Formats: C-alpha cells, structure tokens, sequence
C-alpha cells in the first residue's frame, strides 16, 4: 500500500524512502513490485501487479490489461481531481520519486536492473491512448530524467574533483605512496567515466523515446509542463544542455496554440537568463526569435503578455541588442494598457530603459544626485518629452502609475523639477517651453496626487487595498515633506503663472492633500495668507467656469473649521465675496435700465461677476448677502425681454438655486422658524414660476438647466422629505402640477430618447473632438437619470414613466441600463403598479403599431418580434422574487386581457378582435411560470369571449389560440 | 541554421 501510504499523509518522505532501498537490498523483486503498483495506483488504475505477472510477461500486455482493469467510477484521475488532498498527493508522488532516485546515486543506480522495466514500462504508458496513463507516466519518468540530469551533474563534479588530483599527483613524482594514489585516481576516474556513459545511454534512452513523442502531443498540459521543466534544467545544467540541440524543440514550441504552453515556454526562457549572463547561444535564439517575443507582448493572455515584457526586460539587463525602436514604442504604447500589472512591467522596463543620464545602472555616488542641483534634470527632461510624444493621452496619469514603484526616489524629488520650471537654473538650457511646463505641471498633479492618495485610478482600482504600517508612515511623511516644500513653491509657481488658466486649475488641485494643522505647527500662515492674495488675482483676472470651480473646491478645502486658520481664511473669504457683492449690484443696477445699450462690456462684467459668485456660493454659504433680489430681477427681465446672452441667465438661475438650498442648510439645524419658512416658500414658489418659463424658452441648454433645477426643487419637496424626523417642513412641502409633468414629459421624450441624427436636438460628435457624440449622450443619461430618480421616490406619475419603460429595446445602448434599473426600482417600490404600468408599456408601443401600419398589425414583422422579445425578458425579470409574486402577474394578465379586447371590429367581423395580436405579447408572461392562477386568468380571459370566438381557429385569432 | 529545419518524419 505504497499509494496509499505514500498519499494519506506520509510523515516523512525520506523515511518511506529509505523503506523501499532496504526492502529493494533485501529482494529487488517485491521492491520492484511494489514501486510498479505505486505507479500503477498513481495512474488511476484501481487493478494491482503481482508478483509473477510482473515478472514473466512483457510490458506491453501490462498496459493492455490494465487499460481493460482500469475499474473506473469516473472519468476523472487523480491529476485532475478537484484540489488539497490529491494536490498534495501529487506533490508526495513528485517528492517521492525525486528523492527516491537521487539517493541511490552512489551504489544502487549502477546495478542495471530496475531501469530498464521502469523506463520500458513507462515509455509504453506515455505511448498509450489513454490520457490518464499518458500523464501519469509522463510525469514519473520525467521526475525520474531530471533527477538522472542531477545525478549526471555529481558524476561530472566527481570527474573534475578526480582530474584535478590526478594532475596535482602529475605534478609530484615523489613517493611509491603517492603513484599508488595515482593509480587509485585513475581507477576512480575510469568508474566515473563508465558511470557517466551509462546516466548518458539512460539519458539518450528516455529522450528519445518520451520527449521527442510527448511535445508533439495533442495534450497541451503535457507539451507545458515539458518545456518549463526543460528551461528550469537548462538554467541549472548549463554544461550539456546549453546548446541548439535542446533549443530547437523550444524554438518549435513557441508557436503553439494554447496560452499556458507559450507561458511555459516564456517561463523557460526567462529561466535562461535568470539569473546568469552572459552566453552566446542565449543572444543568437533572443536575436533569432525577437519577433516572436514581441508577439507574446501582445498575446491574448495577459500573464503570457506579463511574461513576455519580463523577458524583455532580462533582454535589456543581458543584450540590449534584438529589441528595436519600433518595438520600444510598442511597449510604451502598452504602458497605457488597461491592466494595471502589465502596465508596471512595461513602465519598469522603460525606467530601466531610457534613464541613464548620471544612473549608469551602477553604485552610487554618481548615480542617484552629485551632491548638486543638477543630474537629475534631464531624467526630468525625457519625461517631459515623453509626454510631450505619447499623444495617446492628454494626462500621465496611467505613465505615473505605471513608473510610480519603479521610481519612488525619483518622484518625490520635487525640487529638481520645481528650479527647472520656475527660477532659471544654471545648467544653461533653453527656456522652459510652454508646452513643456503644461507637460511637467500635468506630471506633478499626477505624481503628488498619487503621493497623497495610493489607490490607482479607475480601470485599475480593485478596492482590496489594506494599509501597512510602512505604507501609512511614508504617506504621512510625505504629506508632510509636500505640505513644506509647496506652501513655499506655490507663491512664486502662481506669479510665473497667474495667467495660465488650465495650468492654475491643475495646480489647485494638490491644496486637496494638505494637512492643515502643520501650518499651525509650521507657522506659515502667512504664506497661505500671500497665496491667497495671489490667487485672489487669479479669479479677479480669469473668467473662466472651470478655473472659478477649481478655485471654490480649494477654498471649501481650506474652509475646514475643524482647523484653527478657518478664521484667518474666511477673511479673506468674505473681503474677496464682498467685492464681488459690490460689483455685482454696481453692474446690475446699470444692466437692468435699458440705457445705453447695454452694451458689451456691461454685459461681460455682469457676466464674469455673476459666475464668480455662483461659483463660490455653490461650496460656501454666502446667504447673509442677499443678492436674490438682483438675481431675481435679472431672471424677471429675462422672462419679460428675452434678447440678453444665454450665459447671464444659466449663472443666475443656478446662483438663485445655490441660494435656496443653502437657506434650506439652515432650517434642518433644529431651529424652523415660520415666517422666514413662508418667505423662502414663496421665493421658491417664484423660483418654480421661472423655471417653468426657461423650460417653455426657445433655448435647449436653457431648458436642460431648467429641467435639472426643477428636479432639484422637486426632490428637496418629496415625500422623503418627511422622513427624517420633521415636522414643521410640512408647510413647505409643494405638490407637481400635471401640466408640469407633461411638460416634462415631453421635454425628455424630445431631448433624451433620440439615437438617431434626424432629431437635430443632439449636437453632431461626427468628428473625433471634443464635441463627441459621447459628451451628448452622457448627458441625455444624466437628464433621464435625474428624471427617473423624480420618478421612483413618489414624486411624479410614473405612468410616465411607462413611456419611458416602452423604449428598452429602441435605447438598448444608450439607455438600456437607465431602463432596466427604474423598473427593477419600481419593482421594488410598488411591484404591482410597476407590472401594470410596464403592460401600459406594451399597450403603448402596440398602440404606435397600430397608428403605423393599422390593424393588420404585421404580426411577423420586425416590430411585433420586438414587442415579443421585451415581453419575454418581461416575463423573466418577474416570477418568485418580491412579495405579490402572482398577484402582479395576474393583475398585468388582466389589464392585457382588457386591453385585447378593448376595441371591437366594425366590419369584418363582429367576434373578431383588434388588438388581438397584444394576446401574443400577453403568451409570454403565461409560459409555463404559473400553474394554479392559470386557471384563473383563464377564466377571466373567457368573459370577453364567446363560443363563436371559442370554436374558429384560423390565422386572424393564431394570437389567441397561442394565449390560450 | 541548417540544424533547426524540421524534416522528421
């Protein structure tokens, strides 16, 4: 019971095999035998060997008998089977015959016995058809060749030892003694070579007769485990098998058609540069199948593409000759690869690659800095110019990622960078390119905001990350080091670039990841103070709607109050809104007047003023200067006049907008008045009046703004709103007006649920720019989004929102997702309504047929399949999943049922229905789902019918006769 | 180069 003993937990494995040398010193044959039925038993093969079948008759009729006493219950063997206890069996068989072989290297392996009938035996099973025994002995007799490499490997170390003193006897004549030990030498030196020749006659006889047959089969599992073996002897045994003659079954393989052999095969051949350099051979095979491996680069698995970048960058360490540039930028194009390991891999080999400016990939002293401010400038400087070329991209975000691990010391040095944008250092170089400093500033967003937060972006994220103490130490220190180094590069970095507006909103963004409480400790408030000045020219002299956000989010961040500088800030906070409330009103009350014109200029300032504080009054609360009053009429004479530019009236309703929900912060603090509650009502109420006006305007940004506005007021007075606990916000609380509803209605069935070009409601996207198709449809997604979220919280009919159900098939892509959630949302609020309003839907696209093509209907048509299609993944999305299972489907059975015999036929004939063909709909949500209502819906869908109706089976009711 | 051409069988 070798197998058994072997697999059910063998304490020592050396001990078992020390049992099988005794019992084999004491009698080779059961010795023999029993290392026969271990094989055997290993093989799956439930039949044992005995002692005269093994002994008299041949191998062959072995393999026969035992493939007819194979005595199977399944097809699986135990190679294959599921994991741990047959896992660490086959690891127990692999140990066994290892050490089994190798310890008897010194005595037993030379008495030309047991070798033959193993080798004999286990040629036949990896000759034999059963995939099972193929595998098996596969794996024994390969076990069995590596071990015999190790032992040829102590035969030629033994050979050297004996040469070398028979040459230091060769060098000494003197001494009887000592040409005895010569001679004794010699001998030993003749054992050593017979050895040798008969581990090489054993070695030529397994090749030959399982290599050569085994990676050429059809099971790719075999041809993998082969070459990945083969690469790890020929790392370790480099004396024979170092040459072409081993190589070309290599070479032979690496075009095979399954991925875990060529992952064997790239695993080989990383094992023959790791880790020694340099050989010949390995250059020509590198120089001979460079194509190949840029091909696995591109490989459809991404551990063979892994691999296969690994291998370049050992090509890189020992060659640094086959790869080209071409492939080069292939692999800097696969730095933006959507995986994130490979895209590692591939910056790692470019941080390898092309930074060796001071680095010469050598000790230190000249590689990491001289001392100076200096080296590292043009590591800096191909950076730069890599990003500059890498037009694959707009941002390094995916670049730093990348190169972050490989080039940690390299990234936190900002100071190099921060001397070559700003103060003009003395390497002599050019002036810093304007293209070059947006590069560079991009850089640092992305390498100090990786610095902060460590979580890769989006596409690389995979929210398992853990915190160690390492990890949380060097973030905190680097918080600190940025948090000193830029309070002091941050002033002069904005007077280089005040008027840059895409690079001031890039650099606004590190504020973000700035531990206030070490200015406190730091003291630098007042440099804090000066940035503030200082950006305070920014938003004076920008206009821009970005920037001014940028500029808001940084002051929200610096408006933190749980730090002590929240004082010293909102000074500067309030002196900065109180001008813009002065021009502001200084601008207003000359706009409003008709006057002279107003002209241009009038129109600008009042313009960039009104987006400045709407702007900041979206993240603060800047309600103590109430400017609704000039926002108000600026919207009243919008409404009554109509000819002023589009932008004024977007920053006007959305700083009025801003203003109320800011006044609504301040009545969820357990302190309601009444009076103020009725005054902020009305204003809402008048608020709602110009919304619905800028809705019913011409203009269609002016109505999306409109819209999304209204969806705000909506959801702060919905039903939800009571459910935090209050009581006096009741008097608040205002109910939609129908007209309103349809109003909306229509607005999204016109502006959203379009994929065509015939609307001319979605802006073009035909070019590849900026003004995709994409920015359009996102931003229908958003509308309908906002619209569906109105609907599902008992806000607004949601038999609406049944023609917004009707179009899953028509808006599949575009809306498909927004579609399926609202009703599973609808499901789950109101199942029963949510099964009637989704049969409204079926009614409402039958009814379109009906208006296009009229009561012939054309049931075969495209249209009714798609109407049949919605129906069946209807029917699936209900069954057994939410409380009323059944009472939903019977009542969406009924409203069908009414719904098919809602109209009766004029001519031709009276028992005839239209909207019969609604019955085929109708059929899928029967199916086979139920059992016991069927009758029941039956019997309700009788009452319609007569026997007359009943008895005529023809084409004209084929939709009845399927229903029914 | 002579060595890698596959002629077996």
């Amino acid at each position: 019971t070798l197998f058994e003993v072997v697999k059910l937990g063998k304490s020592a494995m050396q001990s078992v095999v020390d049992d099988w040398i005794e019992s084999y010193k004491q009698d080779r044959d059961i010795a023999l035998l029993d290392l026969i039925n271990f094989f055997i038993q290993c093989s799956g093969c439930r039949g044992t060997v005995r002692i005269e079948m093994f002994r008299n008759m041949q191998n062959a009729e072995i393999i026969r008998k035992m493939t007819e006493e194979f005595d199977e219950d399944s097809g699986d063997y135990p190679l294959t089977m599921p994991g741990p206890q047959w896992k660490k069996f086959r690891s127990n068989f692999c140990e066994f015959i290892g050490v089994l072989i190798r310890q008897c290297q010194y005595s037993i392996i030379y008495d030309e016995y047991m070798m033959d009938t193993v080798i004999s035996l286990l040629t036949g099973l990896s000759d034999s058809q059963v995939r099972a025994f193929r595998h098996t002995s596969t794996l024994a007799a390969m076990k069995l060749m590596t071990a015999l490499v190790n032992v040829a490997l102590n035969l030629s170390i033994h050979q050297d030892n004996t040469q070398r003193q028979y040459e230091a006897e060769r060098n000494k004549m003197i001494g009887k003694r000592a040409n005895e030990r010569l001679e004794l030498l010699l001998q030993k030196r003749k054992e050593l070579q017979e050895n040798q020749d008969e581990i090489e006659n054993m070695m030529n006889s397994i090749f030959k007769g399982i290599f050569v047959h085994r990676y050429r089969d059809a099971i790719a599992e075999i041809r993998a485990i082969c070459i990945e073996e083969i690469g790890v002897w020929m790392k370790m045994y480099s004396d024979a098998f170092l040459n072409d003659s081993y190589l070309k079954y290599v070479g032979w393989t690496l075009h095979d058609r399954q991925g875990e052999v060529r992952l064997k095969c790239l695993k080989a051949l990383q094992s023959l540069y790791t880790n020694r350099e340099l050989f010949p051979k390995l250059e020509l095979f590198t120089n001979r199948f460079k194509d190949r491996i840029v091909s696995m680069t591109l490989d459809k698995e991404y551990d063979v593409a892994v691999e296969a970048i690994r291998l370049v960058t050992l090509i890189l360490h020992g060659s640094e000759e086959a790869l080209s540039n071409e492939d080069c930028e292939n692999v800097y194009h696969l730095v933006y690869s959507a995986h994130r390991p490979v895209a590692v891999a591939a910056g790692e080999f470019l941080h390898k690659k092309l930074f060796s400016r001071h680095d010469p990939q050598a000790e230190e002293a000249l590689a990491k800095r001289r001392g100076r401010n200096s080296p590292n400038g043009n590591l800096i400087r191909m950076l730069v110019l890599f990003f500059l070329e890498s037009e694959l991209h707009e941002h390094a975000a995916y670049l730093v990622d990348s190169l972050w691990e490989s080039s940690q010391e390299l990234l936190k040095d900002w100071e190099c960078m921060t001397e070559l944008l700003l103060e003009e250092p003395v390497q002599g170089e050019e002036a810093m390119s304007d293209r070059q400093e947006s590069a560079l500033i991009e850089l640092m967003v992305c390498t100090i905001r990786q610095a902060a937060e460590a979580h890769p972006p989006v596409g690389r994220g995979t929210g398992k990350r853990v915190l160690t103490a390492k990890e949380r130490k060097t973030q905190i220190d680097d918080r600190n080091k940025l948090t000193e180094h830029f309070i002091i590069t941050l002033p002069m970095l904005l007077s280089k670039y005040s008027a840059d507006a895409e690079k001031v909103a890039n650099l606004l963004q590190i504020p973000q990841y700035f531990d206030l409480e070490i200015y406190s400790t730091g003291r630098m408030e007042k440099h804090l103070d000066a940035l503030l000045k200082q950006i305070k020219f920014v938003v004076e002299k920008h206009v821009e709607s970005d920037v001014l956000e940028a500029c808001s989010k940084t002051y929200s961040i610096l408006c933190s109050e749980e730090y002590t500088i929240q004082n010293r800030v909102d000074i500067a906070r309030s002196q900065l809104i109180d001008e813009f409330v002065d021009r502001f009103n200084h601008s207003v009350e000359d706009l409003l007047q008709e006057g002279e014109e107003a002209d241009d200029d009038d129109i600008y300032n009042v313009l960039s003023t009104l987006k400045r504080l709407t702007s900041f009054h979206n993240a603060h609360d800047l309600t103590k200067w109430d400017l609704f009053g000039n926002c108000y009429r600026l919207l009243k004479t919008g409404i009554e006049h109509g000819a002023m530019p589009e932008q004024i009236v977007v920053q006007a309703l959305q700083c009025s907008h801003y203003s109320i929900l800011w006044q609504l912060v301040k009545i969820t603090d357990g302190s309601p008045s009444k009076e103020d509650l009725l005054v902020l009502r009305k204003t809402v109420k008048s608020f709602l009046a110009v919304c619905q006006q800028c809705l019913s305007n011409v203009n269609t940004p002016v109505k999306e703004q409109a819209f999304m506005l209204l969806c705000d007021l909506l959801m702060i007075f919905s039903h939800q709103l009571m459910t935090g606990g209050r009581e006096g916000l009741q008097p608040l609380v205002f109910n939609p007006d129908t007209g309103l509803q349809s109003e909306l209605l229509s607005f999204v069935m016109d502006h959203v649920f379009i994929d065509q070009d015939e609307e001319n409601q979605s802006m073009e996207g035909d070019e590849e720019d900026e003004a995709n198709k994409i920015e359009a449809l996102h931003k229908r997604r958003n509308l309908l989004a906002a619209f569906s979220k109105l609907i599902i919280y008992d806000i607004v009919d949601m038999h609406a929102a049944a023609d917004i159900f009707k179009h899953y098939m028509k808006y599949y892509n575009d809306y498909g997702d927004i579609i399926k959630e609202t009703l599973s949302k609808t499901r789950q609020i109101d199942k029963i309504q949510c099964a009637k309003t989704l049969i409204l839907s079926l009614q409402q696209l039958f009814n379109e047929l009906v208006q296009e093509q009229g009561p012939n209907l054309d049931r075969t048509s495209a249209h009714v399949s798609g109407i049949k299609e919605l129906a069946r993944r209807f029917a699936l999305t209900f069954g057994l999943d939410q409380i009323k299972t059944r009472e939903a489907v019977a009542t969406l059975h009924k409203d069908g049922i009414e719904f098919a015999f809602k109209y009766q036929n004029q001519k031709g004939q009276e028992y005839p229905p239209p909207n019969l063909a609604f019955l085929e709909v109708l059929s899928e949500f029967s199916s086979k789902l139920l059992r016991q209502d069927k009758k029941t819906v039956h019997s309700y869908l009788e009452k319609f019918l007569t026997e007359q109706m009943m008895e005529r089976r023809e084409d004209v009711w084929l939709p009845l006769i399927s229903y029914r | 180069v002579s060595v890698y051409d596959f002629e077996e069988e």
